[PDB]
RNA sequence: CUCGAUGUUGGAUCAGGACAUCCCGAUGGUGCAGCCGCUAUUAAAGGUUCGUUUGUUCAACGAUUAAAGUCCUACGUGAUCU
RNA sequence: CCCAUAGUAGGCCUAAAAGCAGCCACCAAUUAAGAAAGCGUUCAAGCUCAACACCCACUACCUAAAAAAUCCCAAACAUAUAA
């Protein structure tokens, strides 16, 4: 196997990816574009 | 390395959304859980599969009552990744020793002490 | 032409002219500043 | 009528005597002779020192986790002497001199019969941490050029820095947290070993909260 | 080829400690810890 | 009036509770009469039996 | 071509994995059960 | 993986394939006047020599050629040979 | 986009240093133009930029590619109301 710190960037256990997936940053959508109001 | 996982108590402290969320009484609580495995011990360390033998959930999709005491929540903490906990409703209030043979656990927790197959008339 | 990954103007008659689906720089007065995307 | 400005003054700032970088040795000035390990988690996670400004105003910021040899500081010594003007500049060294052993066997040799001989050195380098430091009578946009050249040229994700563009970097991540609509965190997750997470998961993780894998850092995750 | 230079360092575990714990009931005579140093 | 302005599949209006529940008497009552009078052939049933 | 090289789900070089829509589901739907078992486990 | 055998160099024979093109085609730049070149884009249809010493692949040398390309194919190919 | 006169080639150094090899100063004419930000000239000329005027250019200021050897590789699809 490889170390925990690698020069490339390691491949995730299918799980941790998942995780990343269901927690990403997600923006607040304003209702109105704020652009379309005066 | 992996080993057992330690709980922040915070985890386990319900805000006031969380009441409305739920539905919960703070000043009431509950006295029995409704437990059921939902979560297959394989791939679990063998704390977990120890834990699941002692509370009567080796067989899935089982319901299982269990005392609300901090000894007994203690064990569920360590498996609650693999069960579901629901408090147990009494509607009409305790089986009697004349309707012990006609009680249902319903799926909503409510256990009812009268069982008449029929239609409500209502 | 050369082959450029990143394209740069490198004098004020260059201009950046995107044709057959990739940017081109293009200069008339040094045809020796012409690059390529890459 | 196009309307004018104020300008800033720095007649309020002062010049070292020695403003250029000095010079940093291949090996430290006594030789080492106790083999080191790997060490790798000195790369590892956030940074816990050299994370503020000290004297000047501009630096070059670490985006990730990495090691620095003689060869990079020489590329950031002259690149930064040669681009800078001494009268109105001054820069200094954010990062110690390599002082970290690299061992290395010699070629053409199968595994064992012990450890390699020192090689060289290098200096490990967390994310988030200053590497080099300037200031002095300049704007941001003065440095900014030469500064984002040598940010390329290092082994990590680099980036040239300053007193407010770090402040509002770090203003926005935080803003990023609060208003994150997302009601499920890496955080709240790992810490409650919720799904058994923590099966898959490191030690680590309780406190990088999933902004960091092994030496790479992600500004884009909450 | 090479060799390494250290030798030794393959002395096993002692096996010492605490034997007895706090509250745990013991004879006379009874060893409740070991130790290389007073800790 | 655009391609998205509105959904692709048509507006479906139900029928008025009251109104439809007079239907809904009228056709019970047809069905029952003809089982009154016997106008039906042979039966079929779809029966629950072990399981 | 396009071979992922060794064994597709094991060593350095490995086959992506992508995580699908309702794999994305699947994970959500047990973080609210368990956020519930926090709750009751409160009282 | 194979030791109740997957025959080990170079050559002969016949070659299949990749293009990171040696020659032939089409192009941009040039410190491209022209003739020669250098460099990059595109192109794998077709082609890519004979000798002296050496077991040699290579290397050196002789005479040529529009050019004497680079590689993979169990360092292609011994139930075809040497 | 438009447009550029002038104390003056500022002093010193220098064979020569004229905004632009270096050192010091970096004041001032014209409503407006740095004792000059980038080219250039052996030194000069010469071409731009920051000025004025004109006038709503009413900018984004977060990023960058590709090749191997028998033959690409399921077929396909942007539209009918979670399950
Ligand atoms: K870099
Ligand atoms: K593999
Ligand atoms: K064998
Ligand atoms: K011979
Ligand atoms: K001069
Ligand atoms: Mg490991
Ligand atoms: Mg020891
Ligand atoms: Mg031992
Ligand atoms: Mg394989
Ligand atoms: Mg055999
Ligand atoms: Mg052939
Ligand atoms: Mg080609
Ligand atoms: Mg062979
Ligand atoms: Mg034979
Ligand atoms: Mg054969
Ligand atoms: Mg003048
Ligand atoms: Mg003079
Ligand atoms: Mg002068
Ligand atoms: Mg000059
Ligand atoms: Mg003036
Ligand atoms: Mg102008
Ligand atoms: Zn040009």
């Amino acid at each position: 196997g490889s170390k925990a710190v690698t020069r490339h960037r390691r491949v995730m256990h299918f799980q941790r990816q998942k995780l990343m997936a269901v927690t990403e940053y997600i923006p607040p959508k304003p209702a109105i574009h704020p652009s379309c109001l005066p | 390395k992996f080993t057992r996982s330690r709980i922040p108590e915070k985890v386990f402290q319900a805000s006031p959304e969380d009441h409305e969320k739920y539905g919960g009484d703070p000043q009431n609580p509950h006295k029995l859980h409704i437990v059921t495995r939902i979560k297959s011990t394989r791939r679990r360390p063998y704390w977990e599969k120890d834990i699941i033998k002692m509370l009567g959930l080796e067989k899935a999709h089982t319901p299982q009552v269990h005392k609300n005491i901090p000894s007994v929540n203690a064990k569920l903490k360590v498996v609650k990744h693999l069960i579901r906990i629901k408090p147990l409703k009494l509607p009409q209030g305790l089986p009697a020793e004349e309707n012990m043979s006609n009680t249902c656990l319903k799926s909503t927790g409510e256990l009812v002490v009268q069982w008449h197959l029929k239609p409500v008339e209502q | 032409f050369k082959n450029k990954t990143v394209l740069k103007k490198r004098c004020k008659d260059c201009y950046l002219v995107k044709r057959r689906g990739r940017w081109y720089v293009y200069c008339k007065t040094h045809p020796r500043h012409k690059q390529r995307q890459m | 009528v196009k309307t004018l400005l104020p300008v800033p003054s720095f007649e309020d700032v002062s010049i070292p005597e020695k403003p250029k970088l000095r010079f940093i040795e291949r090996a430290p000035l006594v030789p080492k002779v106790r083999r080191e390990p790997k060490n790798l988690s000195d790369i590892r996670g956030p940074s816990t020192e050299a994370t503020e400004f000290t004297e000047g105003n501009f630096a070059i910021l670490a985006l990730g986790g990495g090691y620095l040899h003689w060869g990079h500081f020489e590329m950031m010594r002259l690149t930064i002497n040669r681009s800078m003007d001494p009268k109105n500049m001054f820069a200094i060294w954010r990062v110690p001199a390599p002082f970290k052993p690299i061992t290395r066997k010699s070629v053409g040799h199968r595994m064992g019969g012990g450890k390699g001989a020192i090689d060289h050195y290098v200096t490990p380098v967390k994310a988030g941490r200053l590497v080099v430091e300037m200031g002095g009578r300049c704007e941001f946009e003065e440095v900014q050029g030469f500064l984002d050249q040598v940010a390329h040229k290092l082994p990590f994700a680099a980036k040239a820095v300053s007193r407010g563009t770090l402040e509002k970097m770090r203003k926005d991540q935080e803003e990023r947290e609060r208003n994150n609509q997302n009601p499920w965190t890496f955080e709240r997750i790992a810490t409650a070993n919720m799904l058994g997470i923590r099966k898959v998961l490191s030690p680590y993780d309780l406190t990088h909260k999933g902004k960091y894998w092994g030496k790479f850092y992600m500004p884009k995750r909450v | 080829g090479g060799s390494s230079k250290n030798l030794g360092g393959k002395s096993s575990g002692r096996r010492q400690g605490i034997k007895k714990m706090e509250g745990h009931y013991v004879h006379a005579g009874n060893i409740i810890a070991t130790q290389r140093h007073f800790r | 009036k655009t391609s998205l302005s509105s959904p692709p599949w048509p507006e479906v209006v139900l029928p008025d509770p009251v109104e439809e529940t007079r239907h809904h008497a009228e056709v019970v009552k047809k069905v029952n009469e003809m089982i009154v009078t016997g106008q039906y052939g042979r039966l079929f049933a779809v029966v629950h039996f072990a399981s | 071509r396009g071979r992922i090289p060794g064994r597709q789900w094991i060593g350095k070089h490995r086959r992506p994995r992508f995580v699908s829509l309702r794999a994305k589901q699947n994970m959500i739907r047990r973080l609210e059960i368990e956020a519930e078992n926090h709750y009751w486990l409160s009282m």
